[PDB]
RNA sequence: CGAAGAACCUUACCUGGUCUUGACAUCCACGGAAGUUUUCAGAGAUGAGAAUGUGCCUUCGGGAACCGUGAGACAGGUGCUGCAUGGCUGUCGUCAGCUCGUGUUGUGAAAUGUUGGGUUAAGUCCCGCAACGAGCGCAACCCUUAUCCUUUGUUGCCAGCGGUCCGGCCGGGAACUCAAAGGAGACUGCCAGUGAUAAACUGGAGGAAGGUGGGGAUGACGUCAAGUCAUCAUGGCCCUUACGACCAGGGCUACACACGUGCUACAAUGGCGCAUACAAAGAGAAGCGACCUCGCGAGAGCAAGCGGACCUCAUAAAGUGCGUCGUAGUCCGGAUUGGAGUCUGCAACUCGACUCCAUGAAGUCGGAAUCGCUAGUAAUCGUGGAUCAGAAUGCCACGGUG
């Protein structure tokens, strides 16, 4: 069973994204075993504010990496050839690996 | 106001397919309850043949003459005062306008059923009887009976 | 101009191109002849004093010399030389237009 | 009121969120919540440090902050100073490894922010409205640009009249979607009232 | 072969396919006449049909799933006449001056903040 | 209409009891761990007592969080001005309008531009023209819906082949529906006729889609001293052992009428029984709640699944098949009332939602007058959601038929 996950920067895209499949990579032909959310990637960073001295600044930012899983639970032909007819969203990293 | 383009083209009747008794159905179709329109008026429409015996299809129309005007009035804001002038119709909407004094009035016959309230009608109109038949004099009293304005 | 001049014409729409190559008529008609001057002249010469009224009046505001070839309905208070002809005639025109370049041509030696 | 945010309605093109990260419902909740805690703190600390934007990674647990500056080197700090301070200040604030990357602003003259707290801050400091706000601000002109529409809230100078003030240079089509414009506010809690501010810098079209 | 022809209208989802040959009438095991016969006036699936003399002429196999009735019965009928389109690439005049070629774009309407129902705005009898 | 949700609370209002550095902030003095169980007096607000309790900085002065109480600067005000204001909103109006620089014109206010001729949804465009250009607008960028392509294939799909504990259930298959990121496509681009051989119009071809594709979003200069000091902020004015603050109960659901906006009817284009087919967009850890068991039923007991294309709320209504009842106030329509019950929550008299039984009114389509609606529209039929413990015919939203 082929298997999908998806990794925006969050759920602007995300969602959409992912709501996608749901709908249109499942019909009636692929089974798909469910839409799940997964824990999300935190990666937060400190940075000196100031230009030189003062270490007393800092300024702490981060981002989010949202991902998705999903995945379709049945490798047939008719509904399993109806995904790659999306290609579109900015930024929505889709690694459709089995 | 300004707006012209053409006439909203009706699918035919469930049956016979006729635009004629198209816009027929649904001028008598109620709360979109289309359906109940047509088993109103499609059996009464054939129920006929109780009432007579023989290929009822151009009953309709024969039924329909005895309810087709010719002229209309038309109030006419002008002269200071409201004019009248009284002008006649179009195919269009005779056809049509009969169709709602047909049905317009076959509810208030006050009989069985819609259903049947509605057949009778249908006998009336060609041998002349209800409203139906009524509205065509009690309005042709106006024009044609008043072309002082016409 | 420079835009038919190399394939920088071939850029946009076909329709663009259009929409843009109108200004040349207008643009090259109104101004095409008087686009080689980088500044006021020092002195007009305008055929008929009445057609080319407001370009008289402007000139005596500026300073500029005008040399217009009036006629018997023209206004002649305008021009500081004028030249009593008649302001139609196919012929009357060419002649006189023609003779002025002619003087000019060789004017600077 | 009849306008909309000529940065909002561009969030979608044109235009990145300043704090950009995923969350759910759970922490989401919070999490915006702690962005604002330390992005209203850092300006507190850094006002004078002449900072524009603030945007916000946030991977996992370990937020990244961006301090966008005209003046660098006064939000660096004494060789670590500054940084140091926000970087540890960060700590329960959010719970969490947070750090803290500055970027040079280029051109102060063209972000709106800056050329709004500015104005503000000349207002404050007994300065005639119409000079700054046209003159003081008519330098993101020179220095490039296509088009700057400021605007001076009421009460401006001796009067109980609020009146607000025109002034712009170029074109700033903000009914232009692909336009993209650097749109801010700025306050002055002066003698009396508030006379606000808004930059609208039209930084070329698409 | 089979010829294939997609259809819909009004949030409907037609899969008919023309065999030649056979015709029998399915629409997810079901008759024409048990699923859609003896309705509103579902006589508009089997109008393309005999609209070109069929029953004895081919076969019609649908998979429909999409809007009500009206709908899901006007789907059918887009991608029938979608269908022999392909049998006979030569017949499109004749199905377009019907008007069955083209698909209806006459969707639903999406309500509207400050109205009602989209277009029924409330009434303000004193004003 | 602020109210996307008034039993307490909310609350701002009334009555009564009660508190005056005070419920909410800091500073000081001296004390006292915070904390938990607690007894009595009371409607409660509270007060009068019994314990249980000693964490640490320990430089053994002092301390920090917090509690007591004393004094005062004050704290507190949903109090007054929206003709003191900020911020925010409605409206003319999605109307096509509103201006500026320069130049020119009149002694000047001012004009011109921006008027005129065609034209467009439009100060849109094309000519003209003492004006030449420019800005805010209109258009276009944004979303969304209408076709196809690339790509990935779980919970989605099943065209083929195969195995069926017949259900895509199981191998399997990336085709198809779909999902959702990115792309192509529509521009008067092409054909013809009108028009001055211009703008544009009228048809037409090609397409899935025409002449801003459909709908959103987007609201110029300003007007109404328009609205809001009651969300918030705030000038000035006010009150302060009290227009501050706590509790209890009551009120905002009163009537002896009226006016506006709605829902459900008045019926056989219907009700009623049985049977049964089709859709969309959505919510959900003090949540949505299965199956199963009980009860006539609301609902209760037990207890899985899903924190989500996996599960649940949710197993659409119109509709279609049959049959019935036959134009009476009915087999219509349900208001009212009585009888008795459930679930929320301290608690539902006042003042809640719903279930069952019985009661079964007005109403037989509505003067004068008046409103919305130009296409998936009006019309009608259901479905969901915000607020929310639990009071929806309101509001926001979705799709069916049309």
């Amino acid at each position: 069973r082929i298997r999908i996950r998806l990794k925006a920067f969050d759920h602007r895209l995300i969602d959409q994204a992912t709501a996608e499949i749901v709908e249109t990579a499942k019909r009636t032909g692929a089974q798909v075993r469910g839409p799940i959310p997964l824990p999300t990637r935190k990666e937060r960073f400190t940075v000196l504010i100031s230009p030189h001295v003062n270490k007393d600044a800092r300024d702490q930012y981060e981002i989010r990496t949202h991902l998705r899983l999903v995945d379709i639970v049945e490798p047939t032909e008719k509904t399993v050839d109806a995904l790659m007819r999306l290609d579109l969203a900015a930024g929505v990293d889709v690694q459709i690996s089995l | 106001r300004r707006r012209v383009i053409g006439q909203r083209k009706i699918l035919p009747d469930p049956k016979f397919g006729s635009e004629l008794l198209a816009k027929f159905v649904n001028i008598l179709m109620v709360d979109g309850k289309k359906s109940t329109a047509e088993s109103i008026v499609y059996s009464a429409l054939e129920t006929l043949a109780q009432r007579s015996g023989k290929s009822e299809l151009e009953a309709f129309e024969v039924a329909l003459e005895n309810v087709r005007p010719t002229v209309e009035v038309k109030s006419r804001r002008v002269g200071g005062s409201t004019y009248q002038v009284p002008v006649e119709v179009r195919p269009v909407r005779r056809n049509a306008l009969a169709m709602r004094w047909i049905v317009e009035a076959a509810r208030k016959r006050g009989d069985k059923s819609m259903a049947l309230r509605l057949a009778n009608e249908l006998s009336d109109a060609a041998e002349n009887k209800g409203t139906a038949v009524k509205k065509r004099e009690d309005v042709h009293r106006m024009a044609e009976a008043n072309k002082a304005f016409a | 101009e420079t835009q038919s001049q190399d394939g920088t014409f071939d850029k946009l729409t076909k329709k663009e191109a259009l929409m843009r190559t109108r200004e040349l008529e207008k643009l090259e008609n109104s101004l095409g002849g008087i686009k080689d001057m980088g500044g006021l002249p020092d002195a007009l010469f305008v055929i008929d004093a009445d057609h080319e009224h407001i370009a008289i009046k402007e000139a005596n505001n500026l300073g500029i010399p005008v040399f217009a070839i009036v006629d018997t309905n023209s206004d002649p208070d305008g021009v500081d030389f004028v030249i009593p002809g008649n302001d139609d005639a196919i012929r009357a025109v060419t002649l006189y237009l023609g003779a002025v370049a002619a003087t000019v041509r060789e004017g600077r030696s | 009121g009849q306008k909309v945010h000529p940065n909002g309605i561009r969030l979608g093109i044109v235009k990145p969120w300043n704090s950009t990260w995923f969350a759910n419902t759970k922490e989401f909740a919070d999490n915006l919540d702690s962005d604002f805690k330390v992005r209203q703190y850092l300006t507190k600390e850094l006002a004078k440090a002449s900072v524009s934007r603030i945007v916000i990674e946030r991977p996992a647990k370990s937020i990244r902050v961006t301090i966008h500056t005209a003046r660098p080197g006064i939000v660096i700090g004494k060789k670590g100073e500054d940084v140091e301070k926000l970087r540890k200040v960060v700590a329960d604030i959010a719970g969490v490894p947070a750090q803290i990357n500055i970027a040079e602003v280029r051109k102060p003259e063209l972000d709106a922010k800056l050329v709004a707290d500015s104005i503000t801050s000349q207002l404050e400091r007994r300065v005639m409205f119409r000079r700054a706000m046209k003159r003081a601000v008519q330098n993101a002109m020179r220095l490039g640009a296509k088009g700057i529409k400021v605007e001076v809230s009421g009460r401006l100078g001796g009067a109980e009249i609020a009146r607000t003030e025109w002034y712009r240079e170029g074109r700033v089509p903000l009914h232009t979607l692909r336009a993209d414009i650097d749109y801010n506010t700025s306050e002055a809690h002066t003698t009396y009232g508030v006379i606000g501010v808004k930059v609208w810098i039209f930084k070329g079209e698409i | 072969n089979q010829y294939y022809g997609t259809g819909r209208r009004k949030s409907s989802a037609a899969r008919v396919f023309i065999k030649p040959g056979n015709g029998k009438i399915v629409i997810n095991q079901r008759s024409l006449e048990q699923y859609f016969g003896r309705e509103t006036a579902r006589m508009v699936v089997r109008q393309p049909l005999e609209l070109v003399d069929m029953v004895e002429k081919l076969d019609l196999y649908i998979t429909v799933k999409g809007g009500g009735i009206s709908g899901q019965a006007g789907a059918i009928r887009h991608g029938i006449t979608r269908a022999l389109m392909e049998y006979d690439e030569s017949l499109r005049s004749e199905l377009r001056k019907a008007g069955f070629v083209t698909r209806d774009a006459r969707q639903v309407e999406r309500k509207k903040v400050g109205l009602r129902k989209a277009r029924r705005r409330p009434q303000f009898s004193k004003r």
